[PDB]
């Protein structure tokens, strides 16, 4: 026997992961552009999740 | 066959230049064997060779007294060794360098040295490549 | 603002905050917060020491790979000194004894050093001088330890007009010499107070208060010439804040009046110890004066602090003083004294 | 096909009997094991003399690493990046653009030496045997940052040991 | 081919020096710099150009299979020499 | 229906009354954590952040995923009775070694690219 | 090893001197080898008992 | 001056004596402490260096740290650390416990022992060999022999 | 084909796939697909109510005594609306044979705890809630087992980042082991190798 929830689905409180990396992400989904170098059109099939760019600086040793 | 025991102990004690060799070579390695002279280093280190000892006893080097620039009379290290005789030393190859030289080139150090951490002489890394993005420097003269 | 030297990331371990800092005196107690502080937002740490290398270890935990780095350096030697002050921008002045050494008294430590640590960091164009004084410095001290704070922090100012003046109140942490002090002072049966400690008023702060303190003058930019006054928010008289350190310590208290003359004999006789002295004449004349008050001074609150109260971090001091009975007792079990607050 | 180990029966007869009160009552078997370790005790030790003589090793040991150059002097390494993209460590980092000869030559290279595993891949992937693994394994320092080399600290290590790294490629070559 | 930057601080082979300004160079003080004196580009510009009676050369580094992968070289071009792009070696058809 | 098995509540009251019991739970344990691990914080210090943590999900309206959640925090409060938690993990509630990150936007910029 | 370069690398003498050995090695060794779509679960009688990949 | 010669001469005794009597704690994590147990083995023999394992913190000198250590792990290390009377030293053995090594990047690694810890001495390798831990041994052995606890409390 | 190729057994394909026609044919209510592939593994792909009666009848029937569990473990696949892919692999001394159980579940509804079926299934569950967070129901002590006392998140999900969320380093000020937000002085170096030409022909997919 069931339930019957009404509610879309939420499973953020579940998941471990800090607000800050919740509210203030932003993630493209797409289909990766065929690389120009090539002409293969195998990496241009499924569909792709990433996040937006942060900050990348300097290391003070070893640059 | 105790006389016979005792006498090898004498002549290892006589095979080092006598008492004080012998005390010498006790304090500086805590061993006294004497073993056929194989060759020296241009630092002094002088490597010895008895085949009848089993597998890692067959081979050694006594260590200078006096390397690059600090006194090893009691302060040794494996470092010390050259690689040349650290090929031979380590059975890595059945040839001293003395018959088999290696090959010479002109980059290679002509002086060894040995491990230098605590010392001025140590290794600082640092980033290798040049700056990457240019910035803008203003005029030096007045705009009005 | 030298590209290298731009801020970057997000604040911590691995990230570069734009300080590159001297610290002299970083190895005794309010060095350690105060190292753990700039390495914890990526700073670069220059640590001049004395001391046997050992004594330097605990320091090695506190930054990022190659951000801490330990050179010698001699106090009656200026060459050491703009050597460990060449590419700093802040330097940082926590040099002192509480104690006279047969190499370095109170003018030695407190006056010499700080001018000459002062005058290097001018000609070496360092940007920042952080200089620690004390809240009782006083020309006319009955104490040496204050006169020579007071002449060395006027020395201070003329050799570096730009120089930041930080004057503490009998710092109390984990390592102090202030709640350890008392709390140690039941090996001899009876506390010995002047005056049974009814004339005399202590106003501690916390070392972590301090600490936060020197970092935000770092970062603060109208903090340049100014003399900050850094104070606890109770102030309390000696007796009842001894009562209370024995209290939380769960030890008897047994307090007794020592007339001036014999506790400065007993000072004294415990100042002939080629060791760190277990007490001084100074110490005696320090414990029993009455801390200033120096309300046109700006504290702790003009650096954007709130000041930790003693009743708050006392038990991480005292609980090591506890016998086994004790030491699972609360904080809030041992009723907080009573305070003289104006 | 199998046998088992534990299962024998002994003997109920008066000679296995008394044999086996005597060796309860007199401690035979405790007696062997004291023989055996007395035996131990008049053999020749197996320890070496250490650091005067050392274990033996092999012309295939991977020690530590060096950047080789050819008879000329000039650099081995073209900046191709396969150690780089081989490495399971990610301890090698690369940078590189034409020299001033027009030469594809790196101007970073640096191995992080406490994110090696010392595999061996990165010389495995070299074309040109630029990258080594050398004999030498007592290379031990007191800070954390002196196992961060750079481009110079290798070629360093390999104008150092050339010598000893050019014999062992010798030895070794044709097996690979 | 060593040289020193205007503050004593040698300059490498590839051409890095910290700027006078740099507090990075306080990893240096009471210690070195790690700097390789054996510069290739000297090295390989101090090898003669090889005199080759033939259009198209092979170069393989030397050594059989302990140099580089064997590439062929043309020498059409008698304006300037064949070089090699693994070792650097130089390449030239007689003329004069 | 949408057709969806239940873990242990049937609807919101059952949720609502185990998120009481562990709550429950968790109020009367932190005076023997306070004493057991022998932590410089007060027990009303304690009960807050317990209340903190608590209210850090209010805004849950799904029974599965608050049965989820209260089987957590008693696998959590498990860890704290049996002392399997160290003092660095009851700790780490607190975010004490952590400079406070500002929220308006002016600081935000001045720091540096971080929305 | 199986003589099969898709998978398992060529000699170093071949790779130096064939262009396909070349293709190959820098192939397998920046890339890798593709392996068909699928699931094994692969056991053998280690020294400790059953040791198993899935 | 005589003080300095007696203060030299005492150095140099406690030094000997500390140096030349290293007794190393029983702690190992991973694949690094089974070299470290080739080292024990007769072939190398460090008993015949006067270094003796002991399980006991409170009557150990140093800490090897062989292995990678977690993040479950990092407290159990530091409370075994601090219960070890003074002087004490830390050796940092292979390359997790240098810097991670190949488990650097995990989420439940630390990213190399000191962090939690001060570290004398750094014995690189994946695991260095029994020779190459024996080569630190003796040169924590030396770093010992530099140490100059009285002079220094005879400047004072 | 030869030397350089794996060579073929037909007649341990065809038992395996008659037993799992056998297998089918006797629970039709939960089986849903059953496969034999190339290298001769048979897997059964099952209802989720299922999980205990088909483990039993592979544990107890005469003609599988599949005593054996070697392995229990969950694949996380994103892209589906049950994200998580739950695997039995048991093994059969009888028979000298080995079987694969595979089920599914999403990050919400529970699946029943196989204890009661096979003991050593116990540690194997609590790794799954620990590393994917799949719930199992009526498990006897189910805790975390591999992760840090107070870990937030299941690493082994796909969405999991590689070196998580904090890390841990020892602090003097507190004098103790704290936790904060990752920052790596060298952050990992993301590599894209997949070839832009297609490899296997045989599993090319319909093009939609
Ligand atoms: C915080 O700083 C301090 C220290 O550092 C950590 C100390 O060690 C320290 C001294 C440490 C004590 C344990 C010394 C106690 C020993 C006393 C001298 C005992 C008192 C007299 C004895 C001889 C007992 C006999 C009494 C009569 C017969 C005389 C003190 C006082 C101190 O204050
Ligand atoms: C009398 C009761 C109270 C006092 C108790 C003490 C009893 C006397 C202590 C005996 C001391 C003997 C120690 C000396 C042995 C040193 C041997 C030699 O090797 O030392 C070298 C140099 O010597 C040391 O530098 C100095 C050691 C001695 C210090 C000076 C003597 C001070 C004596 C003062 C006695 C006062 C006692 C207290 C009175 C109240 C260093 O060599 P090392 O690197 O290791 O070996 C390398 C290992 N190799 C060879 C295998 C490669
Ligand atoms: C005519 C009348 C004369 C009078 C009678 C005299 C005759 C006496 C004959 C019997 C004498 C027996 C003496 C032995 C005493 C105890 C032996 C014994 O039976 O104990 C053993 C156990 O003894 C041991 O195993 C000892 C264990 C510890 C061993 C420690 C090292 C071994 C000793 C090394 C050499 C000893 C050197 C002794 C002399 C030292 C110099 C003073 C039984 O134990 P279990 O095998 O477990 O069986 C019990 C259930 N039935
Ligand atoms: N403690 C308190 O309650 C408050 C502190 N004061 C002032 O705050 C400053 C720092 O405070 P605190 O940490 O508690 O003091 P500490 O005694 O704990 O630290 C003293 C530091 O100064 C160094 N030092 C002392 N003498 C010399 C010397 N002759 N040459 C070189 N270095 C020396 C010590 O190095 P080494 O380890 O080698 O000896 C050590 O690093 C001090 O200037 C103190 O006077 C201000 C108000 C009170
Ligand atoms: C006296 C004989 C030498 C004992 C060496 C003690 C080494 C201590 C490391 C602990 C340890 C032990 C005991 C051990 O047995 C083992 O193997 C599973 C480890 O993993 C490598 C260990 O780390
Ligand atoms: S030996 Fe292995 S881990 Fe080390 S640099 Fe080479 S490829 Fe990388
Ligand atoms: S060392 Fe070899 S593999 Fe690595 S970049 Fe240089 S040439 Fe390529
Ligand atoms: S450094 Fe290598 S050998 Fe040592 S514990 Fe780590 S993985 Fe194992
Ligand atoms: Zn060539």
């Amino acid at each position: 026997q069931l339930i019957a929830v009404d509610e879309k689905l939420d499973i953020t409180t579940l998941t471990g992961v800090p607000e800050e990396h919740i509210k203030t992400r932003k993630v493209r989904i797409f289909v990766p552009a065929r690389n120009n170098m090539q002409s293969g059109v195998n990496n241009t099939k499924k569909w792709k999740m990433e996040f937006d760019t942060r900050e990348r600086w300097e290391n003070p040793l070893m640059g | 066959e105790l006389v016979q025991v005792l006498r090898r102990g004498l002549q290892q004690v006589s095979g080092h230049g006598g008492l004080r060799g012998y005390l010498r070579v006790l304090f500086r390695a805590n061993d006294v064997r004497v073993g056929t002279l194989v060759g020296e280093d241009k630092y002094g280190n002088k490597y010895y060779e008895d085949n009848k000892q089993f597998f890692g006893r067959h081979r050694w080097v006594i260590y200078t007294t006096e390397m690059n620039g600090r006194d090893t009379f009691w302060d040794v290290d494996g470092s010390m060794v050259p690689p040349e005789w650290h090929r031979w030393l380590h059975c890595m190859t059945d040839d001293p360098p003395t018959t088999k030289p290696p090959t010479a080139r002109k980059y290679i150090w002509t002086n060894h040295k040995f491990n230098v951490s605590g010392t001025p002489q140590q290794y600082v890394p640092y980033s290798t490549t040049r700056k990457k993005i240019q910035e803008w420097v203003p005029p030096s003269t007045p705009y009005k | 603002l030298h590209h290298a030297l731009i801020p970057h990331g997000k604040g911590g371990r691995s990230s570069v905050s734009g300080i590159v800092a001297t610290v002299f005196g970083a190895t005794g107690f309010l060095g350690r917060y105060v190292v753990n502080h700039l390495g914890r937002m990526g700073s670069q740490v220059i640590v001049p020491y004395r001391c046997e290398p050992y004594d330097t270890m605990h320091l090695r935990p506190m930054g990022d790979l190659g951000q801490i780095i330990f050179m010698e350096w001699n106090g009656k030697d200026k060459d050491s000194i703009r050597k460990v002050v060449e590419h700093s921008n802040v330097v940082i002045n926590l040099v002192g004894r509480e104690w006279e050494t047969k190499n370095f008294d109170f003018e030695d430590v407190f006056v010499k050093i700080p001018h000459a640590i002062a005058q290097v960091s001018k000609e070496a164009g360092v940007e920042k001088l952080i200089h620690i004084s004390h809240l009782n410095a006083d020309i006319k001290s009955p104490s040496r330890y204050l006169r020579s704070k007071a002449v060395g922090e006027k020395e201070v100012r003329a050799a570096f007009p730009e120089a930041t003046i930080i004057k503490p109140s009998d710092i109390f942490g984990r390592e102090d010499r202030f709640l350890n002090y008392f709390a140690s002072m039941r090996w001899f049966g009876g506390v010995p107070l002047i005056s049974l400690g009814k004339e005399t008023v202590k106003q501690p702060v916390y070392i972590v208060d301090v600490s936060k303190g020197i970092i935000n003058a770092i970062k603060d930019p109208d903090a340049k010439g100014k003399t900050f006054a850094f104070v606890g928010p109770n102030r309390y008289l000696l007796f009842d804040l001894v009562q209370y350190i024995f209290a939380v310590a769960y030890r008897p208290f047994l307090p007794y009046p020592l007339p001036h003359f014999a506790y400065r004999w007993v000072g004294r006789l415990f100042e002939v110890s080629p060791f760190e002295p277990w007490t001084t004449r100074d110490k005696v004349e320090r414990v029993h004066m009455s801390d200033m008050t120096l309300p046109h001074l700006p504290g702790l609150e003009d650096l954007g602090i709130q000041a930790t109260p003693l009743e708050l971090k006392a038990i991480e001091v005292l609980r090591r003083h506890r016998t086994y009975r004790w030491l699972t007792s609360e904080m809030e079990d041992v009723k907080p004294a009573k305070t003289v607050n104006i | 096909t199998y046998k088992f180990v534990n299962m024998r029966e002994p003997s109920m007869d008066m000679k296995s009997v008394t044999d086996r009160a005597a060796q309860t009552l007199l401690w035979t078997e405790l007696v062997r094991g004291l023989g055996m370790t007395l035996s131990y005790l008049f053999r020749e030790p197996a320890t070496i003399n250490y650091p005067f003589e050392k274990g033996p090793l092999s012309p295939r040991f991977r020690g530590e690493h060096a950047l080789r150059r050819y008879p000329s002097g000039e650099e081995r390494c073209i900046a191709c990046k396969l150690c780089e993209a081989v490495c399971p460590a990610q301890a090698i980092t690369i940078e590189a653009e034409p020299r001033a000869d027009g030469s594809r030559r790196t101007t970073r290279y640096d191995i992080d030496m406490t994110k090696c595993i010392y595999c061996g891949f990165c010389q495995e992937a070299c074309p040109v045997d630029a990258i080594v693994e050398g004999p030498n394994f007592e290379f031990s320092t007191e800070t954390h940052e002196e196992l961060l080399y750079n481009k110079e600290k290798l070629l360093n290590n390999g104008d150092k040991w050339e010598a000893e790294i050019a014999a062992n490629i010798q030895a070794d070559y044709l097996y690979r | 081919g060593v040289r020193t930057s205007p503050t004593g601080e040698k300059v490498t082979h590839t051409g890095q020096a910290y700027d006078d300004g740099d507090y990075r160079r306080v990893r240096f003080s009471d210690r070195q710099k790690e700097v390789n004196e054996n510069f290739a580009i000297d090295l390989i510009a101090e090898q003669p150009v090889s005199e080759v009676g033939s259009r198209v050369i092979s170069c393989d580094g030397g050594g059989g299979a302990l140099g580089h992968p064997r590439v062929y070289i043309n020498l059409d071009k008698e304006t300037k020499t064949g070089t090699c792009g693994y070792c650097g070696l130089q390449f030239r058809q007689p003329h004069h | 229906g949408t057709s969806v098995k239940p873990i242990f509540s049937r609807d919101m009251n059952e949720a609502k009354r185990r998120v009481r019991e562990l709550y429950r739970a968790w109020y009367r344990e932190v005076p023997n954590t306070v004493h057991l691990f022998q932590l410089d914080i007060s027990v009303k210090q304690g009960r807050d952040k317990v209340r903190e943590m608590f209210m850090k999900n209010a805004h849950v309206t799904d029974p599965r995923v608050v049965d989820l959640l209260v089987i957590k925090g008693k696998m959590e409060l498990e860890e704290t009775i049996n002392v399997w938690k160290q003092r660095t993990h009851i700790m780490r509630f607190f975010h004490e070694t952590e400079a406070p990150r500002p929220t308006d936007f002016l600081s935000k910029f001045y720091v540096g690219h971080d929305p | 090893k199986v003589d099969d370069a898709k998978v398992s690398p060529p000699k170093r003498a071949e790779m130096k001197t064939s262009m396909e050995s070349l293709i190959h090695h820098f192939k397998l060794y920046t890339e890798g080898y593709q392996v068909p779509p699928g699931a094994t679960y692969t056991a053998i009688e280690a020294p400790k008992g059953e040791f198993g990949v899935y | 001056s005589r003080g300095e010669y007696v203060v030299a001469k005492l150095d140099d005794l406690v030094n000997w004596a500390r140096r030349s009597s290293l007794w190393p704690m029983t702690f190992g994590l991973a694949c690094c402490a089974v070299e470290m147990m080739h080292m024990a083995a007769p072939r190398y023999d460090m008993d015949r260096f006067g270094v003796v394992f002991r399980a006991s913190p409170r009557q150990s000198d140093v800490m090897i740290v062989a292995g990678t250590l977690t993040n479950k792990m990092a407290p159990a290390l530091r409370k075994v650390y601090d219960q070890m009377p003074e002087p004490r030293y830390v050796v940092s053995m292979g390359s997790c416990a240098n810097g991670g090594g190949y488990y650097h990047y995990s989420y439940s690694v630390v990213r190399g022992c000191d962090r939690i810890v001060p570290v004398d001495i750094y014995v690189p390798g994946c695991p260095p060999t029994a020779e190459a831990l024996l080569y630190g041994i003796l040169q924590l052995q030396r770093k010992i022999k530099r140490e100059k606890r009285l002079r220094i409390w005879y400047r004072r | 084909t030869r030397p350089t190729i794996r060579p073929r057994n037909d007649v341990v394909h065809k038992q395996l796939s008659a037993f799992g026609q056998y297998v089918a044919e006797i629970l039709p209510k939960y089986v849903q697909q059953v496969q034999v592939s190339c290298f001769n593994e048979l897997e059964i792909f099952i209802h989720p109510d299922g999980v205990i009666p088909v483990l039993t009848f592979l544990r107890d029937h005469t003609n599988a005594q599949f005593k054996s569990l070697a392995d229990l473990t969950a694949v996380d696949v994103p892209t589906r609306q049950n994200r998580f892919e739950i695997v039995y692999n048991l093994l059969s001394l009888r028979f000298n044979s080995r079987i694969r159980v595979k089920t599914y579940t999403d990050e919400l509804t529970p699946i029943e705890s196989s204890v009661t079926v096979y003991k050593a299934a116990n540690w194997y569950e609590r790794e799954i809630w620990d590393m994917f967070g799949v719930f199992f129901a009526n498990h006897p002590d189910l805790r975390r087992i591999l992760t840090d006392y107070g870990f937030e998140g299941h690493p082994f999900r796909k969405d999991f980042p590689l070196s998580g969320y904090v890390e841990l380093r020892y602090d003097d000020e507190v004098k103790r082991v704290v936790a904060e937000p990752v920052e790596l002085a060298q952050e990992f170096r993301k590599f894209d190798l997949n070839s832009p030409w297609e490899a296997f022909p045989a599993y090319r997919q319909p093009p939609e």
